[PDB]
């Protein structure tokens, strides 16, 4: 269900957001887990450009530029 | 209630019919006024699942 | 000690009055210059929760209406940089060694 | 018929007769309080009452007590007026006379000493203005009355939803005023379970057990006893014949030598007659059947001394034998019965884990306060202490009256608190619900819904101050000395004081009064609330409790609610509903006997109402009133339908009264919608006064209630001729009738005069009286704002044509012509209060003086020497109000400024300057200042020529005041003189002081001389003390704020017209905002040449259905034409004759109706006037409910001149052709509200900000920036726009960097950002890395 | 941080921090006291607790801070924040170079404007200004530029003209759902306090007239200029995002305009004549010859582009009426007769806007749209359409209809008296026959109303 599904999201910083805060902050942070932003909430969130329309353009730029020589 | 409201607007209502209206309007106003409510949890729920 | 002492007056002093002593009334009443109650009176209060919810019951919260007097407007700060060039301008204009006891 | 009604008459449609007419509107506010604070000699209601209940306080056991004797208010210590003008509250000191004995120690009971300590002050506490109203600081304030679940035993269902299973549930509630909730409830396995409040579940039995009951009592209490006998041997039964009912034979049934019923066969009526006509007690039984059956007692073995079986217990074929052996004879047993009588506490017991009362005690005490150790002495008091205890429990009253009707009592009056009968009873009444017999409440019913008042909430509030101040006696009482102590030094008087005001101060029902508006106050002050204390709230009660409810009739107006997060938790009180005795809502109602309708009036309760049956507001009866048809429209039970000619037992009283005063307001009201009538009269209420009080051309009747009843207006105490009329004050000469002996008299108003409303509006009255002239008792002297001559206009009725304009009036937009603006009547205005406060700084004391750092001679220009703005001096933003100056040291410069300042020689000034100024945009007249200076502290230059002036002005008013009324006395003198030796001439050569020596022969009026001579002198001195005191008043420095030295608070007054923005509706739900502002050039017009003021849209009208909004209009118009042929007929100066005729003719309309008519009026003198009145328009009454008809309105318009249709020709004033089809134009009353466009219009590009977060925030009233959301990020999100997403969530907000950096490309012309991080995720950072949270920022 | 009055403000984590601090030392002390187990335990203890509440206040005691009753707020409350779950982003956050007033009409607005107070672009743009200002020379110094637009010289109004010019402003509404709740406008100075809207936009925004207000925000960097303009601009967003249907379509009263003038009469002035074209169709309207609806033969030349992207042409004799025709000069290009030969409903004017749209492309349609307004205001207006009481007509049958309705009831009443019907079908019964005649009543009033 879309509320089920919401769950679930790779970036921590989002769910902190709509979620229990409370919870998500814990639970991500015994595993370690690393945020690479890469969505909307979370860059909104961050204060950065939004990976889609006008900012398409630099994210897709940084997103190639990672993982790359 | 099965005596309805036999008058209308143009002419004029008596008081057991406008009291009865009176339920009917406020029914209204309140499903409205929650339906918005509503309508916003749902689109919030949607771009959050998107 | 002396706090607790000033309320010991206020209190009989309260219905003794009928209204409530003026605030230099329990000054004569204390041994000390006197005018120390307005000083003594105020430092004695306690600082208000700024988490204090004020209207709405909303989550405006008293410390959400505190602004900051220590900023700059930034109104000011453009003619900070524009004064920079405009002192700068005007020391281009005297002899280099005007300029430099100047600037000096 | 009075005074000011002849000198204007509002023509009234309808039919119906009024049997009864509107009562005080204040009614409730000023009834509640006048019972909280007075004196009764019992324990109803009131300070009193409040003091009986927690006194006497005596000591721990140590015979030392104090007790209560009498109260009394003090006169209070500013006035009103004078209380309003400081800002102080308007209150009066409580003392009350307290009496401290002590017991000699080791009593029989006699006093050592006993000092009575005077009247210990404790706390002021506010009084109720004559309109209803408190002060509280400065300011008129309302408490509203209050909606709740009345006290008492109330059963309920919670069917559906709980399990699922059906089967329902069913709960008993016992609600204390006071104390805790007592809850019974049962559950799917039918074990009934009693929880005290809202905490953990008990199986019942368990309580009765504390209350002193052994199992076998508890069976005794609930269950009925199956009698078993042995006789001879084996198992004979008593048998009550109807106890076979519902149930099928297990066995033969036969005694008597004859059978019955056999097996197999259920028993059934026939069966059971048979047993019943037969006579038979006793049966023969098998020994099987008690196999299932529950004994009720103990039960031993008289010999061995062993239980053989305990109370509540199943017997067995076995047990039976085991206790037959015994010597047993008889065996009880429960009757139960799974239909009928159900075995509910049976199974209840079986539950229960305690066994006897100190077990009991303890799993209760363990269930109030858990966790800790139990303990005997323990349980037995907090058991005893919950309801059982005449402190900590109370239903009081309505309480207790309520309890007893609703368990079928007898008693309407009893104790307080819970008897075990009482709860025992209550659980009867449960179980008999369970078991068919009854039927449940219902919470929305307005007999279980309770009305308090300002007065019940202000009793309790100081009831709460009355324990705080028990617990402080009781511990200064424990240790204390004998006589050295008094009633002064343990009673305090700021908590009482601190109770009170934190209940009229800050109180969810306590609010400052809407006044801008009669209408507007006269409909706050009738109101009630669901919520604040002991109420629900908007998140807790679902949509049940906010609907209407058949109750609501002719108590809580239907159709005017609020709209919006509450709605129905408010309501309003409907127009002729009155509190009841006991606190419910009840309405007026004719009794109907045998077959005639009687005037006599009868008020009904919800409750009373209810059986039976009640006619309508509408029905037809003629000559002796008997109905005329065989049939009528009638409700009886909650339901209405047609009911026979001669049933009905009552009929309405009003056509009215199932509306409120808001709603009665509307004119055809049964035209419109109810949605949109809500909607009417809920803006009917924001109308802002406007600057020519106009009247309603179209109207109800109401008006005239609403304006007198509402304080607004002054009206005359007595009868009498006017002596004086100024636009300042009004002295009237009373007759002698309705005059006292003593004092002479006459009676002398002051009218208020412009000064300051809640809303910054305008309050200011203006006489509606000339110089001598006649005046009723009850008359209106002078008219209030948005009050005409006894009425209520709250706006201005104007020319109106409904037709599309060039788009200008889409959607609910108004159309507005230049002659309205042009006109001014639209035009308000404001009274606004500035203030300017002088603190202080560790740096210095702030100056108040004239002399401020950077400003030119035209600033400083309009300031006096002292700093302070002349009265009178129009002002507009920017302006000095107040000049201030406040202390900041060394300035601390930098290089350029150094260089700029020597250069330049200037002395940086170590004050910075704080002067109040107009706030901006904001322009007016200053029609007031006022100076308040802490006690001691030097009055400055301005606030000293300000002193002497208002001495000298009081001074003079005393004056006016004695000399007015020693010359109205002396007048009198004069005239009892002239009889029994009357000299006329002779009398009033020699000097009037030198009169009173003059005797007369023997007679009353030598004692009547006596009188006048006593109440002379005492006038006389009396001006002196109030002289004295008003000085004083004047003089005394007013105690201000920790740290203030004075406060200098303007008065402006701004006045606003109209303007495109502003928002306009009509009584009918219809709103709109002027769009234009049209010259009278592009208006439509008539053929006779006369332009329109406004032009409304027609589209609003058919989909939001106000169709009264139409009528309304033809009417007025028709109105209109009535004025017009007058206005003809004046200015052709005919006659008194012509002019008579036409309005006689005018004022009969055609055929039946109530208004009747003159010619007992004056011929000429007060025709001609009446007639001027009416040259403006005709003004006409249509009632609620009652009002005109389409014929009526139509044949007004033949008398009109005017056309059939209410449509005419227009012609564009722009073309000058004519429109297609016909347009209709008439007169609409329009109300301007207060949304007015220059208050809600703000802007913002760079302001201040928030410390804790960076944040824009208004500090100056320069306001904050507008509030982007999630859902508008979503909006930017859905465009592919990042960088505007950005800048307004980095730049423009929350960077402190990236904003100023921002400012300045701006200004270089340079469009970029360099956004940095937002502040807001930055502090998230830190608030997380502040717990055990390690948050980092990776990478690059 | 200090208040006014000399008095203090202060968060509750000290409060908080404080005791934790405390206790803490406290502790040390009683371990170089050589305490009992039983103190340093308790000790021990209330550091956990205060530490705890420190955290995470509520998950133990709940502490209440000093002197108020009120629980004191901890970290975690400061993280999580309120409003549901909201985290400042997300509840909102309050912007700079912004605004927002009631709104009015300006039905004289293309659909690419909007009427903006002057004052409020003054406030708005200050700093726009301010550099303008002295860009051109008129102010010696950015404060100097304040002094000016302080005092409102008369020179400054049309530097504000100067920078207001190509420059948009965003407009929202209260109840933000989809994107067009947001939508970029030209600004067009003008005098008074409130806010005019482009009447077509009325229902993207779904904004009554009735005192709803509109806020502004100003898009300051380049790329926030050139998105609004290429993006969140109201002409390049004439369609919903839901479904392809124009969300442009004509209102109420630009609808009962075009609708009363194309639609005909039986009989009309100029009825059965015949004109060259629609110029001299109006030319026939206006002088008072010709009614505006009445049947007329026309000549008019349409066009259709069906050629290969080619705008073929044709001429012919339209049978039509004076209002078709006059309307038909509106109408762009390549356009059918068709289109407007009809009576013109809401429904049908929507298509036409729709149809022009997916034949001509986006600029006619814009222009197109404005056209179609204009028209239909000015006509509307014209027609002189209004609302009497006599325009509502009550069927002459509705008290016979009542009647036999009625007798029906005390039919099965006596039905029910005689035990002939069960209560409950009773009840059903009677309400049938109550319903039937309630849509009797109103196929009565619809006829009489719709041909009579
Ligand atoms: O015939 N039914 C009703 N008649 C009726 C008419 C007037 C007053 C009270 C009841 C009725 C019964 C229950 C509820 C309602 C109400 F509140 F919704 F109007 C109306
Ligand atoms: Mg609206």
């Amino acid at each position: 269900g879309i509320t089920k599904a919401s769950l679930a999201t790779e970036s921590f910083i989002s769910a902190a957001s709509f979620q229990e805060t409370t919870r998500v902050l814990t639970e991500a942070a015994v595993a370690g887990k690393r945020d690479e932003l890469r969505g909307l909430k979370e860059n909104v969130i961050v204060g950065r450009l939004i990976p889609a329309g006008t900012g398409y353009a630099y994210h897709q730029d940084r997103m190639r530029r990672r993982a790359a020589g | 209630i099965e005596t309805p409201i036999t008058a209308n607007f143009r002419e004029g209502l008596n008081v057991l019919q406008y009291f009865i209206s009176t339920h009917g309007a406020r029914k209204g106003l309140a499903d409205t006024a929650l339906k918005t409510a509503n309508s916003g949890y749902l689109t919030r729920r949607l771009v959050d699942v998107a | 000690e002396t706090i607790n002492k000033l309320n010991r007056i206020s209190r009989q002093m309260l219905q003794e009055m009928g209204r409530e002593p003026t605030p230099e009334e329990l000054a004569e009443r204390m041994l000390m210059p006197e005018d120390k109650i307005r000083k003594v009176l105020k430092i004695a209060k306690e600082p208000i929760s700024m988490e204090t919810p004020i209207g709405d019951d909303e989550d405006s919260h008293l410390g959400d209406f505190i602004e900051d007097t220590t900023l700059e407007l930034p109104l000011d700060s453009a003619t900070t940089e524009s004064l920079r060039a405009a002192t700068h301008d005007v020391l281009a204009g005297l002899t280099a060694r005007e300029a430099k006891v100047l600037r000096m | 018929y009075s005074y000011t009604e002849k000198k204007r008459i509002r023509k009234d449609f309808g039919k119906r007769p009024q049997v009864l007419d509107v009562p005080y509107l204040l009614s409730i506010q000023l009834d509640s309080f006048q019972k909280f604070i007075e004196q009764d000699p019992e324990g109803q209601y009131g300070l009193e009452a409040a003091f009986r209940s927690v006194f006497p306080i005596q000591s721990y056991s140590g015979n030392s007590e104090l007790q209560y004797v009498s109260y009394r208010l003090g006169e209070p210590v500013f006035d009103v007026q004078e209380c309003q003008i400081r800002g102080v509250t308007y209150s009066a000191p409580l003392r009350v006379k307290l009496r401290l004995v002590i017991y000699e120690r080791e009593a029989p009971e006699g006093t050592v000493k006993d000092i009575k300590e005077q009247e210990v002050y404790m706390g002021e506490i506010p009084l109720m203005t004559d309109n209803g109203t408190f002060v509280i600081n400065g300011t008129e304030r309302v408490i509203v009355s209050q909606l709740h679940r009345s006290p008492g035993v109330f059963f309920d269902s919670d069917k559906g939803k709980t399990h699922s299973s059906g089967k329902v549930l069913y709960n008993a509630r016992i609600i204390p005023y006071r104390g805790s909730w007592l809850d019974f409830e049962f559950d799917p396995k039918d074990n009934l379970f009693v929880r005290i409040d809202r905490r953990r579940k008990l199986p019942a039995t368990i309580i009765l057990r504390a209350l002193n009951y052994t199992t076998e009592q508890i069976l005794d209490l609930f269950f009925e006893k199956v009698i078993f006998e042995i006789r001879d041997n084996k198992l004979q039964m008593e048998l009550v014949p109807e106890r076979l009912r519902g149930e099928t034979a297990s066995f033969d049934i036969e005694a008597n030598g004859k059978v019955y019923v056999e097996k197999g066969r259920r028993i059934t009526a026939r069966h059971i007659r048979q047993l019943e006509k037969d006579d038979v007690k006793l049966i023969e039984v098998p020994v099987e059947y008690i196999a299932g059956k529950v004994v009720a007692k103990d039960y031993i073995d008289e010999s061995t001394g062993e239980l053989i079986c305990a109370a509540n217990m199943e017997l067995s074929l076995d047990l039976l034998a085991k206790l037959s052996q015994s010597g047993h004879k008889r065996i009880e047993t429960l009757f139960t019965n799974d239909l009928d009588h159900g075995p509910y506490i049976s199974e209840t017991l079986r539950v229960d884990p305690t066994n006897d009362r100190l077990s009991a005690l303890v799993e209760i005490y363990r269930m109030m306060r858990p966790g800790e150790p139990p303990t005997r002495e323990a349980a037995e008091s907090l058991f005893e202490n919950l309801f059982f205890s005449e402190d900590r429990y109370d239903l009081s009253a309505v309480g207790r009256m309520k309890f007893n009707r609703s368990l079928l009592r007898e008693e309407i009056e009893g104790s307080g608190i819970l008897s075990k009968d009482d709860i025992i009873d209550v659980m009867k009444k449960l179980i008999d619900i369970r078991n068919g017999k009854g039927e449940v409440d219902d919470i929305d019913h307005l007999g279980n819904r309770r009305i308090r008042s300002v007065g019940e909430m202000a009793e309790n509030q100081f009831r709460v101050g009355l324990v705080r101040v028990e617990r402080a006696v009781k511990e200064r009482l424990s240790l204390g000395d004998l006589d050295t102590l008094m009633p002064q030094d343990m009673i305090n008087a700021k908590p009482i004081s601190a109770a009170v005001k934190e209940f009229f101060g800050s109180s969810q029902l306590s609010q400052f009064m809407d006044q801008n508006n009669p209408l507007s106050e006269i409909t706050h002050k009738r109101r009630i609330s669901a919520l604040g204390p002991g109420g629900l709230t908007r998140e807790r009660a679902g949509f049940e409790v906010r609907d209407v409810h058949p109750t609501h009739y002719g108590r809580v107006c239907p159709i005017e609610t609020p709209e919006g997060p509450n709605i129905g938790l408010i309501n309003s009180l409907s127009v002729y509903a009155q509190t009841n005795e006991y606190g419910f809502l009840e309405t007026p109602y004719r009794k109907v006997t045998d077959g005639v309708v009687t005037d006599e009036i009868h008020y009904l309760s919800a409750i009373e109402e209810g059986n039976y049956v009640i006619a309508q507001a509408n029905s037809n009866l003629d000559e002796e009133g008997h109905f005329v048809e065989d049939l009528v429209t009638c409700r009886s039970k909650g339901e209405s339908s047609l009911f026979s000619r001669d049933q009905v037992d009552y009929m309405d009283v009003s056509t009215q009264q199932v509306v409120s005063v808001g709603a009665s307001l509307i004119p055809f009201l049964e035209h419109d919608d109810a949605n949109r009538a809500l909607m009417g009269a809920n803006m009917q209420r924001q109308a802002v006064p406007t600057l020519r009080a106009d009247k309603p051309l179209v109207g109800t009747g109401m008006e005239r209630a609403v304006a007198v009843d509402s304080g607004v207006t002054a009206v005359a105490k007595r009868g009498g001729v006017v002596q004086y009329v100024d636009a300042s004050r009004i002295v009237i000469k009373v007759n002698e009738d309705e005059m006292y002996p003593g004092e002479a008299g006459i009676d002398i108003y002051n009218l208020t005069k412009y000064t300051r409303s809640n809303q910054n509006t305008c309050i200011n009255q203006m006489p509606c009286v000339s110089l001598g002239e006649p005046v009723e008792r009850g008359d209106v002297l002078a008219d209030g704002p948005s009050t005409d001559l006894g009425e209520l206009a709250l706006g201005q009725n104007m020319r109106v044509a409904f037709m599309p304009w060039n788009g200008y009036n889409f959607e609910d937009s108004i159309l507005v012509s230049e002659r309205v603006v042009q006109e001014d009547r639209f035009t308000t205005i404001h009274i606004q209060e500035l203030a300017c406060v002088s603190r202080d700084t560790k740096l210095g004391p702030e100056e108040i003086t004239a002399d401020i750092p950077n400003v030119g001679e035209a600033a400083l220009s309009k300031l006096d020497e002292s700093g302070i703005v002349y009265i009178g001096a129009e002002v507009t933003g920017g302006d000095i109000l107040v000049g201030k100056v406040t202390p900041k040291g060394e300035t601390q410069l930098t290089p350029e400024e150094k260089l700029l300042r020597a250069i330049f020689g200037e002395k940086a000034s170590d004050v910075k300057d704080s002067s109040l100024r107009v706030p901006n945009g904001v322009s007016g007249t200053v029609i007031d200042v006022q100076v308040f200076t802490r006690d001691g502290v030097e009055k400055d230059k301005r606030a000293l020529e300000i002193e002497e002036m208002q001495l000298k002005q009081a001074k003079k008013d005393l004056s006016e005041e004695l000399q007015i009324l020693e010359a109205g006395l002396f007048s009198r003198i004069r005239a009892v003189l002239v009889a029994g030796g009357v000299e006329a001439e002779k009398l009033d050569k020699l000097p009037r002081d030198r009169w009173l020596e003059l005797g007369l022969t023997d007679e009353e009026k030598q004692n009547q001389l006596e009188q006048l001579a006593e109440q002379y002198d005492e006038l006389k001195h009396e001006f002196e003390k109030k002289l004295e005191a008003k000085r004083r008043k004047i003089t005394q420095g007013d105690d201000l704020a920790p740290g203030v030295l004075k406060i200098v608070k303007v008065y402006l007054a701004v006045k606003r017209r109209i303007q495109p923005g502003d928002k306009m509706a009509g009584r009918h739900g219809n709103k709109g905002v002027i769009s234009k502002i049209n010259p009278i050039e592009d208006m439509p017009y008539d053929e006779n040449g006369t332009p329109v003021d406004i032009v409304l849209n027609p589209l609003g009208v058919p989909s939001r259905m106000n169709i009264g909004q139409i009528l309304e209009t033809h009417l007025g118009m028709a109105a209109k034409g009535i004025g017009d042929k007058i206005n003809a007929m004046l200015k052709q100066q005919q006659e008194v004759a012509k002019l008579r005729e036409f309005i006689q003719r005018a004022y009969d309309l055609g055929a039946d109706v109530r208004q009747k008519v003159d010619l007992s009026t004056f011929s000429d003198e007060e025709v001609m006037r009446l007639a001027e009145n009416l040259r403006k328009g005709m003004p006409i009454a249509t009632p609620v409910f009652d009002g005109a008809k389409e014929a009526e309105i139509k044949e007004l318009l033949k008398l009109g001149d005017l056309p059939t249709s209410g449509q005419i020709r227009l012609y564009d004033g722009r073309t000058g052709e004519q429109f297609e089809r016909p347009v209709t134009v008439g007169y609409m009353y329009m109300l301007k509200l207060n949304h007015l466009v220059d208050d809600k219009m703000h802007a913002r590009s760079t302001g201040s900000y928030s410390l804790v977060t960076q944040q824009p925030l208004g500090g100056k009233a320069q306001f904050g920036g507008q509030r982007f959301g999630e859902m508008e990020v979503w909006a930017l999100e859905a465009y592919g726009a990042a960088y505007t997403l950005q800048e307004m969530l980095t730049v423009k907000s929350d960077d402190v960097n990236g904003r100023t950096k921002m400012y300045k490309n701006i200004v270089d012309g340079n469009h970029q950002m360099e956004p940095g991080m937002p502040e807001s995720f930055n502090v998230l950072l830190k608030e997380i890395r502040s717990l055990g949270i390690n948050i980092e920022l990776e990478d690059e | 941080v200090p208040l006014d009055g000399g008095r203090f403000a202060t968060s509750d984590l000290n409060d908080l921090y404080r005791r934790v601090i405390n206790r803490n030392n406290r502790l040390k002390r009683l371990l170089d006291l050589a305490a009992p187990d039983i103190i340093v335990r308790n000790e021990k203890r209330m550091l956990q607790e205060a530490v705890d509440a420190l955290l995470d206040n509520g998950r133990r005691g709940r502490a209440i801070t000093g002197s108020n009753k009120r629980p004191l707020k901890s970290l975690a409350d400061m993280i999580k924040g309120k409003q549901g779950r909201f985290r400042q982003n997300l509840l909102g956050k309050r912007v700079d170079y912004s605004g927002r007033s009631v709104i009015t009409v300006g039905p004289y607005l293309r659909l690419h404007q909007c009427g903006l107070p002057k004052k409020m672009a003054l406030e708005l743009f200050k700093p726009f200004i301010y550099g303008k200002l002295e860009l051109r020379g008129l102010a010696t110094t950015i404060k100097a530029a304040k002094k000016m637009v302080e005092r409102e010289e008369a020179v400054v109004w049309d530097i504000l003209d100067e920078v207001i010019r190509e420059h948009p402003v965003l407009l929202n509404r209260a109840p933000t759902l989809h994107r067009l709740g947001i939508q970029a406008f030209e600004p067009v100075l003008i005098e008074g306090k409130a806010i005019q809207l482009h009447p077509l936009v009325c229902a993207a925004y779904n904004a009554d007239f009735d005192g709803d207000q509109m806020a502004v925000h100003v898009p300051l960097t380049l790329e926030a200029q050139l998105e609004a303009r290429a993006l969140m601009m109201s002409t390049n967003n004439i369609l919903s995002p839901a479904n392809g249907e124009p969300i442009i379509v004509p209102s109420q009263d630009v609808v009962l305009g075009l609708y009363y003038m194309t639609r005909d009469c039986v009989n009309a002035k100029g009825e059965g004549m015949v004109l060259t074209g629609p110029k001299e169709a109006e030319r026939l309207y206006r002088s008072g010859l010709a009614s505006l609806h009445a049947r007329v033969k026309v000549r008019i030349t349409e066009y259709e582009k069906d050629a290969n992207g080619e705008l073929v042409a044709k001429t012919s004799l339209k049978d039509t009426t004076v209002g078709r025709a006059i309307l038909w000069m509106i109408v762009p290009k390549g356009l059918p007769y068709s289109i407007v030969n009809q009576a013109l409903g809401k429904k049908a004017i929507s298509k036409m806007l729709n149809t022009c749209y997916r034949i001509l492309g986006l600029k006619p349609t814009v222009i197109f749209a404005d056209q179609i307004m204009y028209t239909g205001f000015a006509y509307a207006a014209r027609s002189g359409a209004s609302v009497g009481i006599d325009d509502m007509v009550i069927p002459e049958k509705k008290h016979e209809i009542i009647s036999e309705a009625e007798a029906e009831v005390a039919e099965i009443q006596e039905q029910f008296q005689s035990g002939l019907v069960t209560a409950g079908e009773r009840y059903n019964k009677v309400i049938d026959i109550w319903a039937a005649a309630n849509d009797r009543v109103s196929k009565a009033m619809m006829d009489n109303l719709q041909t009579e």
